[PDB]
């Protein structure tokens, strides 16, 4: 007996240095929008 | 009879314009006089207060018969306008902004004065003065029509007065309730409806004899009979006449179809069996007796279907109640017998179905019926869906009979063979 | 790739299913007609029935669709029918239902904006108690919609044109080739549809379960278009109706993340579709600035048109 988690959100794992900067910026870079959703720490 | 109905119903459950396609003719009594074409607001220079309203109420730039009808009515001198062009393409908010453009707004009495058939259609033009001219403060309206109890010797103080033809000839001479002298603007709305009681097309003549000569004459009206077009000389002097044909409807995008069932237990088991077999959102269902339309909604309600009755014991109000909520979604089915059986326009139709076949009184088929049934559906390139319900050979008689007249091959269905189905219109 | 692979993935697992009830469709027989007949009318008009009258009885045609994929006896017209008279019926009824739901995107939703949420709801929720039959969806949505994937269709060398039209989705005949007014319709509701599947979630049942189709497959979406050239007319329509959607979702879930993504769009990429459209086709692009201007300055994207109140839920 075990119920699953969720993944709206993706952990600081799996995430890319790339990606981690992206979410970081105050402004995107066009074609760069990193495809995994953000993690719970960055949504400022 | 039951035109001025169908107004009121069309004025309801008009959301906006109904598009067209046909160009407009001018014909202007001075033709030596350049023709008059306007394709904005702001080319007219209107007044701040009112242009605020314009756009205030949801209008980007003029309809079609506007971009004619506003420039001739602003001109100076005051020119007189019949005008002609179906329900729905602007009439009414052309000659309200006219209306409230040659107001003066210190002077308390009436100044323009409109002419509506009846009390309910009377306030549906007021509802639209209220709205256009609600950046106008002081300015009010007055309904001089049979119910507004007055008491002798009061004075009007509105700067506009919309009322039925007998009562608003009361308030002018008898009452002394308006001085007609000072009328600078007239309007007579839908006079196609208006001839349809004589009483109505002798009062509103005299009215319009009690006014001066500088003030200018307005008539509109939705259809182009003679009956109208004789009526509307009398009424409008050295006038100008602006026509736009009414917006003709094929059936080149939809596909026609139908079945051959024997009884109405196989025209019902020929509706359900379809409604597994293709895409369908919504559909309409026209009925030929009030008995027969009753049942099937019943039971079609009895397989868990969420079905729209339309019967004519309701009131007009409550018949819009009912379409309303058929657009919004929340009835998926429209079962109707001889109460809106022209055309309604709602968009999220699929299929339109013809339990039994548009009947004419005499017997024979009503193609005029038929065509706006299915005209509704498929305008401008859209495609639409039609199955008519043969029940017997003399309604297949009537069947290859609108066949003939519109050269459109009306194939046969059969409601057996799902794969078939599955193919008829997608 | 990861996208465009999982995206084969569905459609050949899709083909499987094509095949697994192969023999089912492919008879001819007078009763064998006759139960391929009844599954598909009782597995396709319950979600016909969809309305927005009322959540009340919107549960009803959830509960007839969860008896008839469960294998319980579901009261037709006529004669009660269910799923026990043939193995191959299962697995036929949830290729046909999962067919109606995109279709019933197709047409209606296309049509009313609104009527995408009583859809999505009752999809929402059988595609928890049923996963299968959400990657049959997704199969039919993918293919009927290679927009929804998000991927445009690139032009293969040497090919006649009617043959690449048909690929973008468009409905094409023998001679007839669907009009682009009449087509870009049919691609807005299947991805208004989508866009709300994804933000919305089946009330009753008291589950505990995770969201079958989570709103991060709403955001990729977003990321994964904005990233590469837009259309002339598909993207700014298809990219307009689909945040009016689910932009108020996204925006409470990932707050500030998402604000980036849209002053994004009003600045670097706004610019990368002035020049692509054409003069005549600009009326697409102009809706997703008059989107935008407001959301982006009122700090707020307005809760879809015909989202689900809680008058609609008990009532
Ligand atoms: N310029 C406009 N732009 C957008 N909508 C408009 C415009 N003018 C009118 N409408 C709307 O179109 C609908 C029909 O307006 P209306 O003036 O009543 O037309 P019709 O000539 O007037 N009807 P009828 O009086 O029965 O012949 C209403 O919902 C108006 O609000
Ligand atoms: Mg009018």
């Amino acid at each position: 007996i075990i119920a699953t988690d969720n993944v709206l959100f993706t952990p600081r794992d799996k995430l890319t240095v790339e990606e981690l900067e992206q979410f970081q910026s105050k402004k995107f870079t066009l074609g760069k929008i990193p495809l995994k959703p953000p993690p719970l720490e960055l949504l400022n | 009879e039951d035109r001025a109905a169908q107004s009121l119903l069309n004025k309801l459950i008009r959301s906006n314009l109904v598009d067209n396609t046909n160009q407009v003719e001018v014909l202007q009594r001075d033709p030596n006089s350049p023709l008059y074409s306007v394709k904005s607001f702001e080319e007219l220079r209107l007044k701040p207060q009112l242009l605020q309203g314009v756009y205030a109420m949801g209008f980007n730039r003029p309809s079609k018969i506007q971009e004619n009808a506003l420039p001739l009515m602003l001109a100076e001198p005051p020119q007189n306008l019949i005008a002609q062009s179906q329900s729905g393409t602007g009439k009414t908010a052309a000659f309200v902004l006219a209306m409230l453009s040659q107001v003066e707004p210190a002077n308390k009495y009436p100044q323009c004065l409109c002419l509506s058939p009846t009390y309910e259609l009377a306030l549906q033009t007021g509802k639209v003065i209220e709205q256009m001219g609600k950046f106008y403060p002081e300015l009010k309206l007055a309904y001089a029509v049979r119910g507004n109890k007055l008491e002798r010797g009061q004075k009007i103080s509105e700067q506009i007065v919309i009322g039925t033809p007998g009562t608003v000839l009361d308030w002018c001479s008898k009452l002394k309730f308006i001085d007609p002298k000072k009328i600078k603007v007239f309007v007579l709305d839908e006079a196609d409806v208006m001839i349809a009681t004589q009483g109505h097309q002798d009062q509103s003549i005299r009215i319009q004899r009690m006014l001066p000569r500088n003030c200018q004459m307005l008539l509109f009206s939705a259809t182009f009979e003679d009956s109208v077009w004789k009526f509307a000389q009398k009424v409008v002097p050295d006038p100008n006449v602006i026509k736009l044909k009414r917006e003709e409807e094929t059936l080149d995008t939809i596909k026609q179809y139908y079945v051959l069932c024997s009884s109405r237990d196989e025209k019902f088991q020929a509706l359900c069996n379809l409604y597994g077999a293709i895409t369908i959102a919504q559909a309409m269902i026209f009925c030929h007796t009030r008995k027969t339309a009753s049942w099937l909604a019943a039971e079609l309600s009895k397989e868990g279907h969420q079905v729209a009755l339309l019967s004519g014991e309701m009131m007009v109000e409550q018949r819009a109640a009912v379409i309303e909520r058929f657009r919004e979604g929340k009835e998926k089915v429209l079962v109707t017998t001889n109460v809106c059986a022209r055309g309604i326009d709602v968009e999220q139709v699929s299929v339109v179905i013809n339990f039994d076949l548009p009947v004419d009184k005499d017997g024979n088929p009503d193609n005029e019926t038929y065509l706006h049934r299915i005209g509704r559906t498929g305008r401008f390139g859209k495609r639409g869906l039609a199955v008519n319900m043969v029940d017997s050979k003399h309604s297949m008689n009537i069947l290859n009979r609108i066949q003939e007249h519109f050269n459109k091959k009306i194939e046969r269905l059969d409601t057996d063979d799902l794969d078939e189905i599955e193919k008829i219109a997608n | 790739d990861i996208t465009m692979q999982w995206y084969q993935q569905l459609q050949d697992a899709s083909m499987q299913c094509v095949l697994t009830f192969e023999g089912l469709t492919n008879s001819k027989d007078s009763q064998a007609k006759k139960i391929k007949m009844d599954l598909q009318k009782a597995a396709t008009i319950p979600v016909s029935q969809i309305s927005t009258i009322a959540g009340s009885k919107l549960k009803e045609i959830f509960d007839k669709i969860h008896s008839l994929l469960s294998g319980k006896p579901v009261q037709s017209g006529g004669r009660s029918v269910s799923v026990t008279l043939n193995p191959q019926g299962l697995d036929f009824v949830q290729y046909k239902l999962a067919e109606k739901f995109v279709k019933q995107g197709e047409e209606e939703v296309a049509s009313h904006h609104e009527a995408a949420f009583p859809i999505a709801v009752v999809a929402s929720g059988i595609w928890e108690l049923h996963p299968r039959v959400g990657d049959l969806i997704l199969a039919h949505l993918h293919k009927k919609c290679p927009y929804s994937v998000p991927f445009y269709p690139t032009f293969k060398e040497g090919m006649a044109l009617e043959d690449y039209q048909r690929m973008l989705g468009y409905q094409v005949k023998d001679s007839k080739v669907e009009q682009q007014d009449n087509f870009l319709k049919r691609m807005s509701g299947m991805i208004r549809l989508y866009a709300a599947i994804i933000q919305l979630r089946w009330p009753y049942g008291n589950r505990q379960e995770i969201h079958p189709h989570g709103l991060n497959h709403g955001w990729r979406w977003l990321a994964q278009i904005l990233n590469m050239e837009p259309l002339s007319d598909v993207t700014a329509t298809l990219l307009f109706d689909f945040l009016e959607v689910c932009g108020n979702a996204l925006m409470k879930q990932y707050q500030v993340q998402f604000w980036k993504m849209l002053i994004l769009i009003k600045e670097d990429y706004f610019p990368r579709i002035e020049a692509i459209t054409s003069s005549g086709q600009m009326g697409s692009f102009i809706r997703l600035k008059q989107f935008l201007e407001k959301c982006l300055q009122h700090k707020d994207i307005p809760v879809p048109k015909g989202f689900l109140t809680s008058s609609f839920w008990r009532s």
